[PDB]
């Protein structure tokens, strides 16, 4: 399982738990598994010459870890969408395993069934990566064959239905940033 | 708002009501200027406004 | 009277003894190099302007 | 040799990656041109919301 | 020099760019006379509006909806998608012999108009049995 | 020749005898429908921007507008599940771009399939012929 | 070389990289990746001719043999083209003389040429020789 | 409005100077273009060359005419430390196929009985 | 211009009303069969386009 | 080149051609009106569309006028 | 901010506005170092150049656009009453028992 | 790799002995049997042989003299098909792989599901707040009296409320009233 302590602007955080469908859905299963927990977090000190050694400039880019990022995307009724680590606005993906992966045997039998279903918010089936999407409404059948899924809410449903409930300034975004302020596994 | 005009289209704005309606009855391949689009298309969006800050009042 | 061709024998033929138009034009302009150069079963040419 | 339903399978994967990349990419100025005109009117919606509650204090 | 007289004649690639439009962008006129609904901050689906829409040719994009009371600023651009992109004096063969009756012109379009087959006017003139 | 195979039954201008209609008189023949007198049952499909379309049209309680004869009034199929992508400036303009490029490749260099001037572009005299294209392996073959 | 960019010449090779009046064209995001077949069997079907002069290397010894390389291949392109068909991963410079064919007239005097290559100096670490059977 | 150094000096004594071809799908952004506006300039780097100011004649010195097509694709731009900074690989054809002779080995020709 | 329209299908046979100012007072076997299909010709080809 | 040449002016009729340009909007120069679409519809189809009713009511003649522009001469039936 | 009892008398309104005209301006975007000489001169409204500053409110005399949308405002009302009243119901059926007498 | 070079040159010449003249180049039916990637091996297997020809062949114009012509030159036609006979067999394969790619992708871009905003693409039926209503009648009636008699009676504006109406005629007798032409 894995948690994380989204605050909805700047209040006091909550608690959101997943049940991941490590079973059926192997890959990006996974994934999310080692975002959450920061499965590496790169820092390296210049003075002792970490510049000068090869293969630097590594820290300075996104540390593959779901803390502290935002929630950005929601289209209230639909879904909760967040974990655009490579970048602030939500534009453009950046994996785990590289930058993007796919599998499409795991996308292949994709269902979004059941309410609460928790995968990624990709751009194309070809495209897995740090984005995700929290799936609020239970009817979503249009999906069945581009998003995959790889767990789903247990607990904070309330509060990502009050991000949910939140509303948004002129650029779509919310007014209160909701940033995932802390976040690990079970 | 001064466009270089005919001797004629002098004549043309009073019997079609000021500069506005002069411009914007002519269309395109009738009115061949080309200061009638750098104009038009100010009139049409400054009428649109003047719909805007109606409803603006109405609301 | 369909029967006066409709592809002119002058034009280059495409060159396939496949059976089908190899490349068309494209092709052929490949194989004319092979033409304006000098062919494959090409022995001793006589003149005094030689390759080498 | 030619077994067709482990090959030809694989090129369609390499094919279609393709396709599926440019057309996305061929939504930046569908997104980073037209995102900006839509804001011109998502921002006109804020500034004539506040107007109303700023005009009609002058109709009391 | 010798082999410049005889290169240099070559016609190079030709194709009409036509007219572009720097001070009338129609592309951001499709966000032109949209509703914005009040609590979204967004352009709310109007299916009244692709129909008041007069879609305008281009070079790079198919055609391009515009609103009809914008369409003015780009009647240059429709009568030049129209024309037909050679010059004229390369297609002047159908316009001065007397294909010019088989061949329609509206805005120098040299494009052809519907001829029956040989094989149709036949049928088409024995089932009138004349 | 096909002047030999010809077949002089008459041998004047009929060259060939007609066969007899099978009436006598044209009041005979069997007339078939006009195709005119179908006028079969038409179908208006009418959409409007409120969502009562049907519950509103059966209050409208019509039978027949001067000549019509209504048959049936339904609602669907609508436009019921259409993505958002078929009206998503930002995604239809990305399709109609790429119609283009479509046809722009289609279209372009505009080249005639033929032209009196493509054999004039390749008849070449028997002399200026085998100036361009000749070859010692024409003649060491002619040998051997 | 003609700089003046021709009509004719792209509609065949429209044709020859896809049925020009009769197939569609290739979506341009096939048409413009690696995956676009003309470029496919690039990376994957090279077509080049490295004509070593069997006169440079006969009976004597030579640590410079010479290549009649055409003229796209690049320096690079050679020695990755001698370390991974041929095996010969001893380059230590590699020069160019990019040389026009050479033209003759044949029996009849119609003026012929063979197409330009490029000449590679090659500089082997080992002197290699060619034993001809004597 | 491709880089510069193509066209003056990115040192002293113009190293850059000359026409450059591009791969069609690296973004290297080369100079040679066929257009018309752009041929009494391509061909003088053809028949006349460049003139430095330091005196020496870059593209074209001696007497065959270099042949703007068949040039290597464009890998690089030089930087006042190397030769080159070489900027994308993706053009260079390294030739990555390998070959086994193990088993059912395939011979170029082919018989028949 | 002005060219008599109002004659030119209007003959017995199908050779009349037709400008041959290039005859031959000896026409071969060979060239009278063409000058027979040829004047039968113009009148069919003529027409078919006129219906066409 | 031109990706979709656009369709002519005023073919809303299913019968009858539409009119000339100018008279709907356009560029003087013909005095005839070709819709493409109108020819390539066969005849039993074209025919299908309509009544006689609507038949007699797009064959409308205006002959000394025209019916698009106001007060204005036929100029399908001008000189030029 | 707006309080939300206030926005449903704006959102639910007859009467709401276009709000997508700025896109139909002129564009006029160049080097801009002529954009102020135009200020100490006379020609910012020369050969059909314009400024357009928004604005909230308009000279309700003489504004031709205006008084014209009133004619229609004021003509909406007439027949928005005439709703209520329940009239266009029974015109509306009028044409009806006229269109299905035969 | 000295002795590496020898993969260049021709055997039987090296040898002093005559050239042989192989068999036949590859037939086109037994040739796209095979896989693209041992495709490959019999590829390279070719292009190591033209460059064991062509450094061969100017050997026998670079000295003309001596030697003239280069016995069994048949050996560059058999080597040149076998190559044009690849290309056949991976531009057949190359065609029916795009087709499937670009039939994928003709549903992939009716169904609208990709974005550059990567995330759901929203509900179908949310955005479109319009019912359509497929009225049937006998004869054919004009399209602007239904423009008003149907419409909205309730609305001010032009289009009184109805969007479009599209009169047609269903396809069962779009043949049945062209049949009807015929024996008219």
């Amino acid at each position: 399982h894995a948690f994380m302590d989204i605050a909805i602007g700047s209040q006091p955080p909550h608690r959101v738990t997943f049940e991941l469908f490590t079973k059926r859905c192997p890959i990006a299963s996974e994934n999310f598994l080692k975002l959450c927990t920061g499965e590496n977090v790169l820092p390296q000190v210049s003075s002792i010459d970490g510049i000068g050694e090869p293969s630097f400039r590594d820290q300075f880019l996104p540390q593959l870890t779901y803390r502290n990022t935002t929630v950005h995307r929601v289209c209230k009724g639909y879904l909760v969408q967040g974990g655009d680590i490579v970048s602030g606005q939500g534009t453009g993906q950046l994996s785990i395993y590289g930058e993007s992966f796919d599998a499409p045997e795991e996308v292949k039998a994709s269902k979004f069934d059941r309410m609460g279903l928790l995968g990624t918010a990709v751009s194309a089936p070809h495209l897995n990566g740090s984005q995700f999407f929290i799936l609020t409404a239970d009817k979503a059948p249009h999906l069945n064959g581009t998003c995959i899924c790889f767990g789903r809410v247990v607990d904070g449903w309330t509060v990502v239905k009050a991000i949910e409930a939140i509303p948004l300034t002129a650029a779509g975004e919310p007014a209160e940033r909701v940033v995932v302020v802390e976040c690990g596994k079970l | 708002v001064q466009v270089p005009m005919v001797e004629a289209a002098m004549f043309e704005i009073e019997k079609d009501g000021g500069f506005d309606n002069f411009i914007l009855k002519r269309s395109g391949p009738e009115l061949r200027s080309t200061y009638g689009e750098r104009i038009r298309r100010h009139l049409l969006v400054r009428q649109k406004e003047t719909q805007k800050n109606f409803v603006l009042d109405q609301q | 009277d369909a029967a006066w061709y409709e592809i002119p024998t002058q034009f280059h033929t495409h060159t396939y003894a496949d059976g089908t138009p190899q490349s068309r034009s494209a092709s052929l302009a490949k194989a004319t190099k092979y033409i304006h150069g000098m062919p494959h079963n090409m022995g001793q040419l006589y003149s005094y302007h030689r390759p080498y | 040799t030619y077994d067709r339903e482990k090959e030809m399978p694989l090129l369609v994967v390499r094919r279609l990656q393709a396709m599926e990349n440019y057309f996305v990419d061929s939504l930046q100025k569908s997104h980073e041109y037209h995102k900006a005109l839509q804001m011109r009117n998502a921002q006109d919606m804020q500034t004539f919301q506040k107007d109303v509650l700023v005009r009609a204090t002058e109709k009391l | 020099s010798h082999q410049l007289k005889r290169i240099l004649n070559k016609k190079s690639l030709h194709k009409y760019n036509w007219d572009p439009l720097h001070m009338y962008d129609p592309r951001k006129l499709v966000h032109a006379n949209r509703y914005v609904d009040h609590d979204t901050y967004e352009e709310k689906y109007d299916p009244h509006w692709e129909h008041n829409a007069h879609l305008v040719p281009d070079q790079q994009f198919y055609n391009i909806p515009v609103p009809k009371e914008y369409k003015d600023a780009y009647w240059w651009r429709d009568l030049q998608a129209r024309r037909v992109q050679c010059p004229t004096e390369w297609v002047h063969f159908r316009m001065h012999t007397k294909d010019k009756l088989k061949y329609d012109f509206q805005d120098l379009a040299f494009r052809k108009k519907f001829e029956y087959s040989y094989e149709d006017v036949v049928a088409n003139a024995k089932d009138m049995c004349s | 020749s096909v002047l030999s195979k010809a077949v002089i039954q008459l041998g004047y201008f009929p060259n060939i005898t007609t066969t007899a209609p099978r009436f006598t008189k044209a009041d005979d023949v069997p007339r078939p429908v006009h195709p005119d007198e179908i006028e079969g049952p038409w179908e208006v499909r009418v959409t409007y921007d409120a969502k009562d379309g049907l519950a509103y049209v059966q209050s409208l309680s019509l039978t027949s507008i001067d000549g019509a004869a209504v048959l049936s009034v339904e609602e669907e199929f609508p436009a019921a599940a259409q993505p958002y992508a078929a009206v998503d400036p930002v995604y239809q303009e990305a399709v109609r771009r790429e119609m283009a490029q479509e046809e722009t490749l289609m279209k372009w260099p505009n080249v005639p399939k033929w032209k009196y001037q493509y054999d004039l572009y390749t008849k070449k005299h028997l002399a200026q012929v085998v100036q361009y294209n000749y070859s010692n392996v024409v003649d060491y073959v002619d040998r051997e | 070389w003609n700089p003046i960019a021709g009509k004719i010449g792209l509609v065949n090779r429209k044709a020859e990289e896809w049925g020009w009046p009769h197939q569609r064209p290739p979506p341009t995001g096939l048409r413009r990746s690696p995956e676009y077949f003309p470029f496919f069997f690039s990376r994957y079907f090279p077509d080049v001719e490295v004509r070593l002069v069997l006169d440079s290397v006969l009976n004597n010894e030579t640590t410079r043999p010479i290549f009649h390389i055409p003229q796209d291949m690049s320096k690079q392109e050679l020695v990755n083209y001698l370390k991974n068909i041929y095996n010969i991963d001893n380059v230590v410079r590699i020069r160019v003389r990019n040389m026009r064919g050479r033209r003759f007239k044949n029996e009849v005097g119609e003026i012929k040429s063979l197409p330009d290559y490029k000449v590679a100096v090659v500089e082997l670490d080992s002197p290699v020789s060619i034993v001809f059977k004597q | 409005k491709w880089p510069a150094w193509m066209d003056h000096g990115a040192d002293g004594t113009g190293f850059g100077i000359g026409l450059n071809r591009t791969h069609p799908l690296s973004k290297l952004r080369g100079n040679l273009r066929r257009n018309p506006s752009e041929i009494p300039r391509v061909l003088n780097m053809m028949i006349q060359g460049v003139w430095h100011k330091s005196g020496n004649k870059l593209y074209f010195r001696g007497g065959k005419p270099p042949n703007p097509s068949t040039h290597p694709y464009l890998t690089g731009e030089p930087c006042p430390v190397y030769g080159w900074k070489v900027t994308d690989p993706g053009v260079i054809r390294e030739f990555n196929l390998p070959q086994p002779e193990d088993k059912t080995r395939y011979k170029p020709y082919v018989a028949l009985q | 211009g002005f060219t008599m329209k109002y004659k030119r299908g209007t003959g017995l046979w199908d050779e009349d009303h037709v400008n041959d100012f290039d005859a031959n007072k000896y026409l071969s076997a060979r060239s009278t069969m063409r000058w027979y299909y040829g004047m039968e010709r113009l009148q069919t080809r003529n027409n078919m386009n006129a219906r066409r | 080149v031109a990706p979709w040449v656009p369709p002519p002016r005023h073919d809303v009729k299913v019968t009858m051609p539409p009119p000339p340009g100018g008279e709907v909007g356009g560029s003087y120069g013909v005095s005839t009106g070709y819709s493409d679409r109108l020819a390539r519809t066969p005849y039993w189809k074209r025919m299908a569309l309509s009544t006689y009713a609507l038949r007699m009511k797009e064959n409308e003649t205006r002959y000394p006028m025209s019916p698009h522009r106001e007060g204005e001469y036929d100029l399908r039936y001008t000189v030029t | 901010e707006i309080p939300e009892a206030a926005r449903t008398v704006m959102r639910s309104h007859p009467l709401q506005p276009q709000l997508g005209f700025v896109h139909a301006l002129p564009t006029d975007n160049r080097d801009a170092v002529v954009q102020e000489w135009e200020r100490m001169h006379h020609l910012d409204w020369q050969f059909g150049k314009a400024v357009y500053e928004p604005r909230s409110a308009e000279n309700e005399r003489g504004n031709l656009t205006w008084l014209r949308e009133v004619r229609h405002h004021e003509a909406r009302e007439a027949f928005q009453a005439d709703v209520d009243s329940g009239e266009a119901r029974r015109r509306h059926m009028a044409k009806i028992k006229a269109a299905a007498q035969v | 790799n000295v002795a590496a070079l020898y993969e260049f040159v021709d055997g039987n010449f090296l040898n002093n002995k005559r050239p042989a003249i192989p068999g036949g180049a590859w037939p086109l039916e037994s040739l796209r049997r095979k896989s693209l990637a041992d495709l490959q091996q019999i590829w390279l297997s070719l292009l190591k042989e033209r460059n064991m020809l062509s450094t061969i062949k100017e050997h026998y114009l670079r000295h003309q003299e001596e030697l003239g012509a280069m016995p069994a030159p048949s050996r560059l036609k058999m080597v040149e098909e076998s190559m044009e006979n690849v290309k056949r067999v991976v531009k057949e394969r190359d065609a029916e792989a795009t087709a499937e790619a670009v039939r994928i992708f003709k549903e992939r871009l009716a169904k609208g599901i990709y974005r550059y905003p990567p995330g759901p693409p929203p509900p179908p039926g949310a955005h479109d707040p319009t019912s359509t209503v497929k009225l049937v009648l006998s004869r054919r009636v004009d399209e602007e009296r239904l423009r008003e008699l149907l419409g909205r009676f309730n609305v001010f504006e032009a289009h009184k409320g109805i969007v479009k109406l599209t009169m047609q005629l269903p396809e069962d007798v779009l043949t049945q009233k062209r049949d009807a032409e015929q024996l008219w």
